């Protein structure tokens, strides 16, 4: 005698002023290898646009252009393991997304959905990810 | 139309894809061409992928309509910041070499 | 010759007024008790807490009653082996984000409701013969049924979901979601486009993202993060 | 008072959502009556999920069947105690209520032809018992029952039948040998509901976990039946406990009768297939009753399997594994979570287990409960009654395997059907008085605060541990009688049960000390009547009454016979009454119904000797 839409009108209603507690998640469920890397490509995606939209309000306000601040940075001299180690910080999130972008793909078209294909598809991408940011930076 | 949630899920995708194939393209064939075209996959695939954490995390009328319409300014300043750049600076292919010749 | 296994449950009492939740520790004797960690909350409530409250039936993982998490996953308790380690506790809590109405008893009616949004039965465009003569499905039609109706609606798959916490209002779920695509594929059913065009909207199914907690915690084999999958490769490709 | 109490009115209310009790819900909400489906439990959590073997139908989709040929294997089955007019409806509409539910979307097992497909199963055959092994068990795999409950749960959403999910039954309201409803406890809120309806249909399975080992869920502990005894009605046939053959070692679940039927067959120490002495016809699928004995006396003797000689093998490992993973995946699962054993390499470890109660809550072949006053029926008006906590009696003594689903569904509808065709949807529902159900909400009160000296998990031990070794498969006087003794003082025990939890929301403890007032009655009614029963039919043997005692001496020529006072045979159904003050049993006998709906569209089989 109650339709769908009024029976979940009805659940919010009654538990929303009720004193029930709502069951712990976060804090407490076991944690895996595709959980932590799904969260991580969000995260990595995020920080993505972040930095392209700081990039551009760079280009929109900085009185100098960007050939000046290269060459500010080319005349401190730092070392090659520094400038090592910030390419490569700038490389690892965008080879990260990029891989597992892919693997977003892969699944967009129902393939690899075994949970034993997840976990090695997962482990493709952590190797792909190391391998091609390594060498990115070593340029 | 009537299927406009597949539609968008479809179109994110293809440009997904896209932005992937302009990533070989920005270092084969370096120039404006694709230096236009990363300005237009990069704001567009970024502005749909904010939505969807927007969609996931932020609930309530009024605080939805507050964080979409920011992100579409913020989305409108990128595009424009980065097309200033390949109009008015080396771009974006050439900006990329000129870092990692540091 | 006692071998001591610690359980700390999740504990909390309605009818007490300003009741906060709690973890209450109990002792158990494995010699003495079964494999399962089902058999040690009965054993509980028999001799050690009769106030500790949970749901259980079948006992053998096929009514789908005593969903909880347990170790930090959901699982069937009747179906969860206790840890012999006794060095470490083990956990157990209900479902998770769910309103909790006694200690280990959720509130699966918004669930529920959920699952008849769907319209789950078999329809016809020619009801008019219902009841006449059995329908024709081929043996390769009835195996596609095969890993999708042997769902038993534990809800363990849609409280392990992180966009099923917070999105729960209109997120219908990875356990409803593939049931609705149980009855796309039903070669009897002639509503596939009424089905599909229901999904239509930001949150019924486009709110998975692929996390695949489902199919990792589904206590019966299932992989309802293949099934979503196959749902949007349909509503991307289908005619009006 | 202490209690707010909420009434409700409507034209029906179904108590139980199982099988039976879905079907008889939306049936009513179907023919346009307002009903009202109260469960204790969630509808998909009901034992019939559980349901493996499948459902009995004679569609013909293996080969040419007769509906009257499975009339035949049920009316043998029952060994002459079922009710032949009941048998005849039920194997009747056999083929109609399984195209039902094949057309509501049930995913059947399919053949080449794209029909439902069919197994063989203990006790049935062609040609009235004479043309060779019979396949109408209509299956899902070995998940029938699953996809048998959820079919209709998903049905039922399509009518505006009113769900009360987990309330609690605590008794019918009776007026003038009228029933009126029934009262209930929300166990959300801890609210006392009562609900007044023209007609009642109880539903509410089967009482399994009277005993220490049984197949049954936990919630199966016969509270409608219980009811109907606090109401002062009888219950039928109490004492005909079926134990199923193949149950798992240790943890008690069911190993399904179809691994029988694809192949699987039954070894002792020695490997032997015994079936072959016992049974030298239906082997391994001979009826239940007959099967359980056989296994008994193999352990019993000295020639079990496993470290303590306790049980006996069910081995698979001989069939081709593409059949173990097609027809029964099920309980591969099972026998690897609960036993360690994989089916295609080694047997299953199994022993006779409790399992169905062919005995319930008497009524006709049209769902109405009935009483026996002066040696004639009289159905009691406004209550009804179908499923496993309801005596047709279409099983009898012993059931026939995927019978029982059967059952579900057909007197399910029939309830549905009678009522439709007796009263009027919006009829004037019949008052109450305004002290109606005191007495049950005093008694959950009492249980709710007790503190006395046993606590209610020590006094249901007791009782199922009684139950196991007095009860058994093979039973005798002394040792029944001494069940008798022990039960009726642990009834008397129950004045010293102490609960802990004080709450009225979800009080678990407080619902189950109320199952074990249920457990017991139908406890005290079982054992009572099996003591008193002196012979030996279908799943009752008793080792002091070996014989079957009917009417006449139907291993010889009836030519010339002296028929048997009806006070002097066993042919007859054993009705039960209970003082619940005291926990007296008294008892009393009607005779069994041997006619048919039509003699000349399905004879009458009269008695005769029973083999396999
Ligand atoms: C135990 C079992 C039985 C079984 C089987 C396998 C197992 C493990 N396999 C079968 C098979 O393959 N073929 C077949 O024909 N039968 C098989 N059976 C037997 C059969 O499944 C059962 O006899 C049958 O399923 C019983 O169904 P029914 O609808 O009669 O009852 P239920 O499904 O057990 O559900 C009972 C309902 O009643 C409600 N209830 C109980 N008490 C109360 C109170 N106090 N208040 C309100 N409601 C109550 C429950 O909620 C439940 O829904
Ligand atoms: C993340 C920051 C950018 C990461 C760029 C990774 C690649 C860096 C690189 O090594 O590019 C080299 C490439 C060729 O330059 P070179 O090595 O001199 O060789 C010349 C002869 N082929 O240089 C090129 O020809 C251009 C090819 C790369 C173009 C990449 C364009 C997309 C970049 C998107 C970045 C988005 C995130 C930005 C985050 C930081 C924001 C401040
Ligand atoms: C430069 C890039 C930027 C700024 C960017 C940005 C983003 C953002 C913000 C998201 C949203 C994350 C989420 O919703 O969890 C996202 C998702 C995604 N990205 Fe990118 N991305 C970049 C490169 C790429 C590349 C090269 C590929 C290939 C790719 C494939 C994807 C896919 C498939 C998703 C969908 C994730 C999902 O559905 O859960 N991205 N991106
Ligand atoms: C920059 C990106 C970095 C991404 C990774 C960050 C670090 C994540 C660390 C989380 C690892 O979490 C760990 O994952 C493994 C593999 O899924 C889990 O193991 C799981 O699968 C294995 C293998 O089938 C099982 O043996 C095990 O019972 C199960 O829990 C483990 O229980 C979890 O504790
Ligand atoms: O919403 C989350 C993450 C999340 O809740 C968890 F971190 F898992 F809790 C995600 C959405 C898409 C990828 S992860
Ligand atoms: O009770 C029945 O009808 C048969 C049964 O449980 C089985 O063995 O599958
Ligand atoms: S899918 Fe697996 S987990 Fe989710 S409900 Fe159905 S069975 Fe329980
Ligand atoms: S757990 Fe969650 S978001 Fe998608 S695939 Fe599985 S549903
Ligand atoms: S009790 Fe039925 S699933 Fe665990
Ligand atoms: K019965
Ligand atoms: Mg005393």
């Amino acid at each position: 005698a109650t339709t769908a839409k009024e029976e979940m009108a009805r659940f919010w209603e009654k538990n929303t002023k009720s004193s029930r507690p709502l069951s712990p998640h976060i804090s407490i469920y076991k944690w895996s290898l595709p959980m932590a890397m799904s969260i991580t490509h969000r995260g990595t995606g995020v920080a993505l646009s972040l930095g392209v939209s700081l990039f551009s309000l760079a280009a929109l306000l900085l009185p100098e252009q960007f050939p000046h601040y290269v060459a500010v940075v080319k005349s401190l001299s730092l070392s090659p393991a520094l400038i090592y180690s910030a390419k490569f910080a700038l490389v690892f999130p965008l080879s990260y997304h990029t891989w597992n972008g892919i693997r977003h793909l892969v699944w967009d078209m129902g393939k690899g959905f075994k949970l034993s294909q997840v976990e090695q598809s997962g482990v493709v991408v952590l190797i792909l990810t190391l391998l091609s940011s390594a060498a990115i930076a070593a340029m | 139309s009537s299927k406009a949630a597949s539609l968008h899920w479809t179109s994110e995708r293809a440009v997904s894809a896209l932005l992937l194939g302009l990533l070989p393209a920005a270092y084969l064939y370096p120039g404006p061409a694709v230096d236009y075209s990363l300005a237009a996959a990069l704001t567009l695939h970024g502005h749909w992928g904010l939505g969807q954490v927007i969609t996931d995390y932020v609930h309530g009328d009024t605080p939805i309509k507050v964080a979409n319409t920011g992100l579409y300014v913020l989305s409108a300043i990128t595009f424009t910041g980065l097309c200033y750049f390949n109009y008015y600076d080396v771009g974006i292919c050439k900006a990329v070499a000129m870092l990692w010749s540091i | 010759t006692s071998r001591i296994k610690k359980f700390s449950i999740y504990r909390w009492d309605p009818d007490k007024p300003g009741d906060k939740p709690r973890m209450q520790t109990y002792e158990v004797d494995l010699n003495k008790c079964g494999p399962m960690v089902l058999d040690a909350l009965i054993k509980i409530k028999n001799e050690l807490d009769s106030t500790l409250t949970f749901r259980r039936s079948c006992r053998e993982g096929i009514c789908g009653s005593c969903a909880m998490n347990i170790a930090g996953g959901n699982t069937l308790a009747c179906t969860k082996k206790i840890d012999p380690d006794l060095s470490k506790t083990t956990k157990i809590y209900p479902l998770p984000h769910m309103y909790v109405v006694k200690d280990l008893v959720p509130d699966l009616s918004n669930f529920y409701a959920q699952y008849k949004s769907i319209e789950p039965y078999l329809k016809k465009k020619d009801e008019s013969k219902q009841g006449k003569e059995q329908y024709l499905q081929s043996i390769e039609d009835r195996q596609k049924l095969d890993g999708l109706y042997e769902c038993i609606l534990c809800a363990c798959c849609s409280t392990s979901c992180p966009s099923y916490w917070w999105n729960g209002d209109k997120y219908l779920g990875p356990a409803v979601l593939m049931q609705a695509y149980r009855w796309m594929i039903d070669s009897r059913d002639d509503y596939t486009e009424e089905r599909l065009a229901q999904l239509q909207d930001p949150f019924s199914l486009y709110r998975c993202h692929t996390i695949m907690n489902c199919t990792r915690t589904c206590p019966k084999g299932l992989n309802p993060g293949k099934a979503i999958a196959e749902i949007k490769k349909m509503m991307a490709t289908y005619k009006e | 008072t202490q209690y707010p109490v909420v009434d409700h009115e409507f034209d029906a209310v179904v108590v139980g959502a199982g099988g039976a009790g879905l079907r008889a819900a939306f049936g009513l909400s179907e023919a346009g009556f307002n009903t009202a489906c109260v469960t204790k439990l969630f509808p998909t959590r009901s034992h019939t999920v559980a349901a493996q073997g499948g459902i009995n139908a004679a569609l013909g989709n293996m080969e040419d069947d007769n509906w009257r040929w499975h009339f035949y294997d049920t009316v043998k089955g029952s060994d002459w105690l079922g009710d032949q007019d009941a048998i005849h409806y039920m194997t009747e509409q056999a083929p109609a209520a399984v195209i039902e539910l094949e057309n509501y979307g049930m995913p059947f097992s399919r053949t080449e032809e794209g029909k439902i497909y069919q197994r063989a199963f203990g006790g049935q055959s062609l040609q009235f018992g004479k043309g060779g092994q019979a396949h109408r068990c209509c299956c899902v795999a070995d998940r029938t029952g699953h996809s048998l409950l959820h079919t209709l749960y998903g049905r039922s959403l399509r009518y505006d039948t009113s769900y009360f999910v987990e309330y609690f039954a605590l008794d019918l309201l009776m007026e003038n040998g009228e029933c009126r409803g029934v009262i209930a406890l929300c166990i959300e809120d801890g609210t006392i509901h009562r609900f007044r309806a023209k007609n009642t249909v109880i539903a509410t399975g089967g009482y399994g976990r009277t005993y220490f080992s049984c197949t049954s869920a936990h919630t199966s502990t016969g509270d409608g039946t219980a009811m109907v005894t606090r109401a002062g009605l009888p219950c039928q046939d109490l004492e005909f406990v079926q134990f199923h053959p193949t149950g798992i070692y240790g943890a008690g679940c069911l190993i399904t009768e179809g691994c029988r039927g694809e192949g699987g067959i039954l070894i002792n120490s020695q490997g032997e297939r015994f079936m072959e002495r016992y049974a030298p016809v239906a082997k391994d699928l001979a009826s239940r009753d007959v099967v359980s004995r056989s296994m008994t006396i193999e352990i019993r003797e000295g020639r079990g399997c496993g470290p303590e000689k306790d049980h006996v093998y069910l081995q698979l490992h001989h069939l081709p594994p593409q059949q173990l993973a097609t027809r029964l995946p099920g309980i591969s699962e099972t026998a690897m979570i609960f036993a360690g054993v994989d089916v295609t390499k080694e047997p299953i470890p199994v022993l006779p287990t409790v399992h169905y109660n062919m005995g319930g809550i008497p009524t006709n072949y049209k769902g109405q409960v009935i009483t026996h006053v002066n040696g004639e029926d009289k159905v009691v008006p406004g209550l009804y009654a179908c499923g496993e906590a309801a005596s047709a009696s279409v099983h009898g003594a012993n059931r026939l395997g995927a019978n029982s689903l059967l059952d579900l569904v057909v007197f399910g509808r029939a309830c549905a059907l009678t009522i439709a065709e007796t009263c009027k949807p919006g009829e004037p529902v019949p008052s109450i008085k305004p002290n109606a159900g005191e007495e049950s909400v005093a008694n959950l009160d009492k249980l709710r605060f007790a503190d006395g000296t046993i606590r209610t998990s020590e006094a249901r031990l007791n009782m199922q541990k009684t139950m196991q070794s007095h009860a058994a498969v093979f039973r005798t006087g002394s040792i029944l009688q001494e069940g008798c003794e022990k039960l009726s003082q642990i009834y008397r025990d129950l004045a010293h049960l102490k609960t802990f939890d004080r709450g009225i929301v979800w009080n678990t403890d407080l619902v189950e000390t109320l199952e074990l007032q249920n457990l017991m009655l139908c406890a005290l009614q079982t054992i009572y009547g099996a003591e008193a029963r002196k012979e030996s039919r279908g799943a009752h043997a008793r080792e002091d009454y070996k014989l079957r005692i009917d009417e006449f001496d139907y291993s010889k020529p009836l030519q010339g016979q002296q028929k048997r006072p009806f006070e002097e045979h066993w042919r007859k159904h054993t009705l039960s009454y209970v003082d619940v003050k005291s926990g007296k049993v008294t008892l009393k006998y009607r005779p069994v119904i041997d006619r048919t709906l039509n003699e000349e569209d399905c004879s009458s089989v009269p008695p005769a000797i029973r083999s396999y």
